[PDB]
């Protein structure tokens, strides 16, 4: 197995600098190019650098010189990315990959494999946890067909926040929204869920919030209005 | 150099053949074009290498051409698990690039959203804000325009839409458009509408409800 | 090119 193990997530402030690791294990190291491209949220990937770890030889992106910096251990086979100056255009997915090798190891310089990818929020905001908000369903209900209900998850930093209905037990029917980023700095989703409209009187509908970074657990009961 | 993939989204049914374009800026020299494929959650997968290799573990169903400044990835039969996003790369400079990308989605018959609008709890409003939820459930294309009138007034820069990936089971689309005020603005109003315009509705749809009622 | 550098390796240390 060729793996690449990255390092954990991480919240930067503005104007700080972060380092993101890649260990490189069960294969060629420093004859072979390895490569930083980042991803931000919503967009495609964009190659930042590279590094030939046998004499150090960099690449970088005019876009991201004099601001990047990347590093190559041997010894222990493992590839950096050292940036600085971040600001809340640098908020994205930091991937570390390897090209790939051929007939007798040729280097394909495509990038073949990849990390597991490394999460950089550059953003002050504090560790919040989130406030969940019932969405009844509607009154007007149509009388023997479907109705709609669900919870508000708003406010919350950093991501991600799982949403489960009636403690994993309810799961057809079941849309929870990728979150969206507030003016505020904060993050926002929605789950929702589509139930016969029988069952709205009799059957207890409760979404389960979990938000890790605050140590946050939220059950909240929507009932009609 | 600029790379530039064709079409935006492309919407084929799963057995069909499937054929995306990539066009740079300029010649890219000696052949250094490379197609991944990329799920959502997941880090991209080298499909192609200069520009019609293809590495060990890919189908052959991927097949690269091209030359010069116009390249096509070609899938013979579309599988399942073949529907994605595509990105192509140039790396002949020292600067590599890659393009916008192509979504490759499964075309399916037009439905209608189902259209639920909800106001804000009371919860939430005793706490200095309201924010008025408006759902499209299950639709198909993704493609829909979500208008907010409050009291005939036009929104504009004060609601955030969400839109579910592709569902696995219906290739269908999910949709989410939150309206956010302050309490106080939300008081000095009454009607609170949401209104759909889609390829699958004859007239454009409005859910409303009156505050208080 | 950068991307080929790694090649040049590849063959004057294959011969």
């Amino acid at each position: 197995e060729v793996q690449l193990v990255q390092s954990g997530g991480e919240v930067k402030r503005p104007g700080s600098s972060v380092t993101v690791s890649c260990k490189a294990t069960g294969g060629t190291f420093s004859t072979l190019a390895f490569n930083w491209v980042r991803q931000a949220p919503g967009q495609g990937p964009e190659w930042m650098g590279g590094i030939v770890p046998l004499f150090s030889i960099v690449n970088y992106g005019q876009k991201f010189q004099g601001r990047l910096t990347i590093r190559a251990d041997k010894s222990t086979t493992t590839v950096f990315l050292d940036l600085s100056g971040l600001t809340s255009a640098d908020t994205a997915t930091y991937y570390c990959a390897r090209e790939g090798e051929g007939w007798f190891g040729k280097p394909l310089r495509a990038f073949e494999f990849w990390g597991q990818g490394t999460v950089i929020t550059v953003s002050s905001a504090s560790t919040k946890g989130p406030s969940v908000f019932p969405l009844a369903p509607s009154s007007k209900s149509t009388s023997g067909g479907t109705a709609a209900l669900g919870c508000l998850v708003k406010d919350y930093f950093p991501e991600p926040v799982t949403v489960s209905w009636n403690s994993g037990a309810l799961t057809s029917g079941v849309h929870t929204f990728p979150a969206v980023l507030q003016s505020s700095g904060l993050y926002s989703l929605s789950s929702v869920v589509t139930v016969p409209s029988s069952s709205l009187g009799t059957q207890t509908y409760i979404c389960n919030v979990n938000h890790k970074p605050s140590n946050t657990k939220v059950d909240k009961k929507v009932e009609p209005k | 150099v600029v790379m530039t993939q064709s079409p935006g989204t492309l919407s084929l049914s799963p057995g069909e053949r499937a054929t995306l374009s990539c066009r740079a800026s300029q010649s890219v020299s000696g052949g250094a074009l490379a197609w991944y494929q990329q799920k959502p959650g997941q880090a991209p997968r080298l499909l192609i290498y200069d520009t019609s290799s293809r590495p060990t573990g890919v189908p052959g169903r991927f097949s690269g051409s091209g030359s010069g400044t116009d390249f096509s990835l070609t899938i013979s039969r579309l599988e399942p698990e073949d529907f994605a996003v595509y990105y192509c790369q140039q790396y002949g400079t020292s600067q590599s690039t890659f393009g916008q990308g192509t979504r490759l989605e499964i075309k399916r018959t037009v439905a209608a959203p189902s259209v639920f609008i909800f106001p804000p709890s009371d919860e939430q409003l005793k706490s200095g804000t309201a924010s008025v939820v408006c759902l499209l459930n299950n639709f198909y294309p993704r493609e829909a325009k979500v208008q907010w009138k409050v009291d005939n007034a036009l929104q504009s820069g004060n609601s955030q839409e969400s839109v579910t990936e592709q569902d696995s089971k219906d290739s269908t689309y999910s949709l989410s458009s939150t309206l956010t005020l302050s309490k106080a603005d939300y008081e000095k109003h009454k009607v609170y509408a949401c209104e759909v315009t889609h390829q699958g509705l004859s007239s454009p749809v409005t859910k409303s409800f009156n505050r208080g009622e | 090119n950068w991307f080929d550098i790694t090649n040049w390796l590849w063959y004057i240390k294959k011969k």
